[PDB]
């Protein structure tokens, strides 16, 4: 800032960032939805309320229980989208303080969700701010296919 | 009479939510309806627009793509500080899509929000507002 030439703005539920994208002259604010705050549910009640399409899924590797809370979580996510024709993009991310991390990447693998582990950085919003990012990019260029 | 939008002609636009500088807003005000200006990310987004001067509207238009709901807003002060309501519309899910409006009213400035879309991005192509 201010080499930047736009901003780009990101719903993301968490259960603002702004985020470089190199090797871009591109700002993406992540919009962080954190589950009790309660900013999801602030956006959920608005009047235009559009659904979240993005996720970070976060848990402890001390804690099965927030792990599986975690796919939960995901599930649901997907199940309550407006727009069943957008993906749900969603990284899971490993933090401490039992789990087997072998295993969590393994789901995620198997999920088509980008894993992280930080314990003991700004991978994850680097990882769902790049993919944003791209539709951006491809939305933008239909766009301009779309009206000649 | 006159499209006072068109830029040649006084249109500007002065208050734009966001932006990218391949899409900017004066793309909106060329005439020309294969350039767009593009919103970058979540909803509502809005832009003003300054008319050279207070002039009686008759007949406002807007071409776009992907936009699901559309709001305007008048100020025939000199400085925008108090915006009123003309109108709100839902626009069917299309493929670029025109908005015609007769309209009887007195402006300076108009406001256009983009209260949600079809999809996570949206642009508007052209805005035309005649009058004299
Ligand atoms: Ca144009």
């Amino acid at each position: 800032p201010i080499d930047i030439t736009a901003t780009l703005r990101c719903k993301v539920a968490v259960v603002v960032a702004p985020v470089t994208i190199p090797d871009t002259t591109v700002s993406v604010e992540l919009f962080l939805l954190d589950t009790a705050g309660s900013d999801l549910y602030k956006e959920q009640i608005s009047q235009y309320w559009n659904g979240v399409y993005y996720a970070i899924l976060v848990f402890d590797v001390s804690s099965m229980e927030s792990f599986e809370s975690c796919k939960a979580w995901f599930e649901l996510l997907k199940s309550a989208r407006p727009d069943r024709e957008r993906p749900l993009r969603a990284v899971l991310v490993a933090n401490k303080t039992q789990v087997r991390l072998d295993m969590a990447q393994d789901w995620a693998t198997t999920n088509t969700l980008d894993f992280f582990d930080v314990s003991a950085a700004d991978a994850p919003f680097l990882s769902i701010a790049t993919t944003f990012y791209r539709n951006y990019e491809d939305k933008v260029a239909a766009f301009q296919d779309a009206c000649r | 009479m006159k499209d006072y939008a068109r830029e040649e002609n006084g249109g500007l636009v002065v208050m734009a939510s966001c932006s990218d500088e391949r899409f900017p807003p004066e793309n909106m005000l060329d005439g020309k309806d294969n350039t767009f200006w593009v919103t970058t990310g979540m909803f509502p987004q809005e832009f003003v627009l300054r008319l050279e001067s207070c002039i009686r509207v008759s007949k406002i238009t807007t071409l776009s793509l992907n936009v699901r709901k559309l709001a305007v807003e008048k100020c025939d002060q000199d400085k925008p500080d108090q915006f009123e309501k003309v109108f709100e519309v839902e626009l069917a899910n299309r493929r670029l899509q025109t908005e015609v409006h007769q309209v009887n009213i007195r402006a300076k400035y108009l406001k256009f929000i983009l209260l949600q879309g079809h999809g996570e991005f949206a642009t508007v192509n052209r805005v035309s507002v005649v009058g004299g």
